């Protein structure tokens, strides 16, 4: 995939004095991270294997969640299989072992924001603050970490940046990203939507260890052409090519496991935004 | 911010916009889809 | 006088055997401007009708835009077209047994001619 | 039509003075050589240029009024019939 | 044909007075998705 | 999604003077992808046809495929072509006298919209 | 066999919103080779005509060449033109009201496919 | 173009600020665009690296007060001092920050020092200090208000 | 006239009137009749 632009002639190039080629290839740079950056959100938010929703996010949920991933369990309790942790040390308590594990918690800022306004997070917020443990998130307007996992405030998904989507998004502006190749089922936010709506909204993720499989280069490249109509125009064109895909492992015999058609490391977290 | 401006002329400051166009997949040439750079601006004029 | 116009065309040309089934004839992209499909019959068909029309990649948005009966054997499309997530252009045919009258396969190309969504500045 | 109002063809000349039009931007047209069209087989030579040319006719920076204003600066025309 | 009556007009319409145009355009851009940090070579990576 | 396409577009545009003879109008290569053939009459003819139609570079192998009496002035083909062997369209007018009812010769014009043999891989 | 033919084409698309006015939707220019003129209405119109036709940059001289009442909906120009002076493409809508029946505006489209008077020439 | 009212400068209001200039959403909540920071620095949360946003919050010397006296405000003081955050704020009659946005005590706006401007200055007095070449239309406080 | 600028700019030709008013006598100072020192002015626009 790439993106290019085409100039004015020369003469109006320098009449407006633009530098065609530098601020080109400055916007291009911006264009093609957001659209990585867009693959590798609607390749984590495709077709969610299990996922909670709550109306609005709390720390409940985000116990629910990294339960749900650390001990395998789906939402009607259809125990599929423990997700691998980001990180998982092992540490003692009073004399025995007992393993903690670390996840990732990609939220979208109205979930971000509901989660802060959240009162079981304010007395956490407060906790943390007496015993001096997340110094530096108060401070700092962010969300700190819950239960050893990182909440992270990814942002919302637009025409302009890269967050993690919702249901405003389109049908077809969420399959542009989407290999369909990689992908054996589409599962958009509008579909979603209307999924959970049998029984607007916005979608974060809880990650695991490898939730998202790139392969090839995360390089790009740049082609300038000087020579388009005679040389009174020049063509800035970036492109790379990329495999994103989220980790499924289908099978390779016929025999049928709890992982089968299963997110390996992803589980969704629906909520109301507006 | 300060434009210092040799012979405080009026300026114009100009910002370029996010370029929110769908490429080219593929072997699909560039030309096939041309993103387009908008460009904004606004003049500043003097005051004694 | 200055405008902004459509500066890359390309033509599609797919066949397909006439009998009974759907084929995904022309792939489209996004802002692609439409501005001739045509369908012909190569042969003698005895029996059945053709249909094209426009469907999404994935889901059944099937919808007819020129149907073609067995006597006139070539048709065109009436009306231009912007492509808006309808990205396939696609083509049933219902009815059809063999040849038929000729003991040699009845064909049908289609020809779709579309322009990129790419535009570009003149003035004139 | 302003004339015949005020049918024959007619012909224009002027007198002209100093600075009759203004020839503003560059004397230096721009050429243009792609020896790269048809993968090289063949050449494209193009000219262009940026040229505001406009007769000389000036108008007044605030509300004084003046013989110079909105008037053209050195030309008289000078109209008569084609034959 | 009213005259020196007040003006009235701002330090613009006085062409006597040529707009300068930047050189230096400035991206409208500044986000920075949290993704690179999450993306990485070793197994334990969310990315 | 992905497809070749013919991204080669050509027109030719040729004159004949409307009296009874054979023109040689337009040269296709093989494989050439026609898909516009218009015809069409600048003046007032009183009488005549103009057939035109396809032929070999040497042999005469002429067909019509647009017939054009007098009266409508203007005609386009009706089918899409591709291009075997058969790279002459031809106009030929077997009736026709003086230009009538206006003093100043009939002029015929034709078209030819027809894209090029080679094709490129898009997917969109 | 040996030729001149026209290599560049354009399409340019102008949409204006059916309701009594004049609009200046393509601008062409000096030998341009228009081969295809289509005027499309996108709504349910209730009462009105469309006629298409060319007029001079400044001057008023406007002479339909197409005309849509309300029931089809859709045109294409039966004739094929060279630009000589008449550089505007224009349509105007003398009766029309609010959109009727919809409660959402009527679109008018119109898309012209035209080549540009650069030839090359080509042997086959 | 974009602004919110409230009744009183709570913390609410200004970290509701800071949201629309994060996110880029209207006083209407509609979708504008994100205001660049007067700084952006990488901060990790964790082993994840993500983006702050600092942008400068002028207050009035009235909205100030108004601030000093609410108590979510308090409890903000309270938790900054457990956790050992900015220091030497109460105690130094400033305001801190909010959301890593310094917030400001500007002043107001008199006929001897600046600060930020009341619904009491003159429309006259405003516009003095107005290019009305720089502007496409005004809106004096009193018009504001 | 050629008015070769560097920038290919829209130029703004400019000129003045010339100065037709009595001017002072004798002992009379000069603020008792100042001249007007008019200007006149053109753009030129380029055409490419």
């Amino acid at each position: 995939f790439g993106n290019s632009l085409r100039s004015k002639i020369k003469a109006y190039s320098e009449l407006e004095r633009i530098d065609f080629i530098k601020e080109s290839v400055d916007s291009l740079t911006t264009w093609m991270n957001e659209e990585r950056d867009k693959r590798i959100v609607a390749s984590l938010t495709n077709d969610f294997t299990n996922y909670l929703y709550n109306a609005a996010m709390n720390v409940a949920t985000i116990r629910k969640a990294i339960f749900h991933a650390r001990n395998g369990l789906k939402a009607d309790n259809s125990k599929a299989f423990p997700i691998k942790p980001i990180r998982a040390t092992m540490q003692s308590v009073g004399n025995v072992v007992v393993q903690n594990t670390s996840y990732i918690i990609l939220l979208d800022s109205y979930q971000a924001n509901q989660l802060k306004a959240d009162s079981e997070f304010k007395e956490l917020r407060k906790l943390y603050a007496f015993a001096g443990e997340d110094k530096g998130m108060l401070y700092s307007g962010l969300l700190g970490v819950i239960d050893n996992c990182p909440v992270i405030d990814a942002g919302v998904w637009n025409k302009l940046n890269v967050g993690m989507p919702n249901s405003s998004i389109s049908d077809s502006d969420f399959t542009r990203y989407l290999n369909k190749a990689n992908v054996s089922n589409i599962v958009t936010p509008m579909q979603l939507k209307e999924k959970l709506n049998q029984e607007d909204i916005s979608i974060g993720c809880l990650i695991g260890a490898s939730a998202v499989l790139l392969a090839g280069s995360k390089e790009t490249r740049f082609y300038i052409d000087e020579t388009v109509d005679a040389g009174r125009k020049s063509l800035v064109g970036v492109d790379c090519l990329l495999g994103v895909s989220k980790a499924r492992y289908q099978s390779t015999d016929g025999v049928v496991t709890p992982y089968d058609n299963q997110d390996y490391a992803v589980i969704g977290l629906v909520s109301n935004m507006e | 911010r300060l434009f210092s401006v040799a012979s405080q002329q009026p300026f114009r400051p100009r910002i370029k916009a996010q370029l929110t166009g769908s490429g080219v997949s593929g072997n699909t040439d560039f030309e096939a889809n041309y993103d387009n750079l908008e460009i904004l601006s606004q003049t500043i004029y003097p005051d004694a | 006088m200055k405008q902004k116009v459509h500066s890359v065309s390309y033509l599609a040309k797919a066949e397909f055997e006439y009998k009974n089934g759907v084929y995904d004839l022309v792939a489209l992209p996004t802002g692609a401007e439409v501005i001739k499909i045509s369908l012909e019959v190569v042969g003698l068909p005895t029996a059945g009708h053709v249909s094209v029309g426009f469907k999404d990649e994935s889901k059944k948005n099937y919808s007819s835009i020129l149907t073609l009966p067995v006597n006139e054997t070539s048709g065109v499309v009436t009306k231009d077209y912007t492509v808006k997530s309808d990205k396939i252009v696609a083509a049933e045919v219902k009815d059809a047994l063999a040849e038929g009258s000729d003991g040699r396969p009845v064909k049908c190309v289609l020809r779709a001619l579309y322009f990129l969504p790419s535009v570009i500045e003149v003035e004139y | 039509e302003k004339l015949n109002q005020e049918n024959k063809d007619i012909s224009i000349g002027c007198l002209i003075g100093a600075s009759a039009v203004l020839l503003a931007g560059s004397k230096e047209t721009r050429f243009y050589i792609d020896e790269t069209v048809d993968a090289g087989r063949k050449s494209l030579v193009g000219v262009d240029c940026l040229l505001g040319v406009s007769k000389a006719r000036y108008q007044s920076t605030d509300g004084v009024v003046t013989p110079y204003d909105n008037q053209d600066y050195a030309v008289i025309g000078l109209v008569s019939n084609m034959e | 044909e009213k005259l020196n009556n007040i003006n009235f007009n701002n330090i613009s319409n006085n062409p006597n007075l040529g707009i300068e145009v930047g050189r230096e355009i400035q991206n409208a851009s500044w986000v920075k998705s949290p993704f690179f940090s999450i993306t990485g070579t070793g197994a334990d990576r969310g990315v």
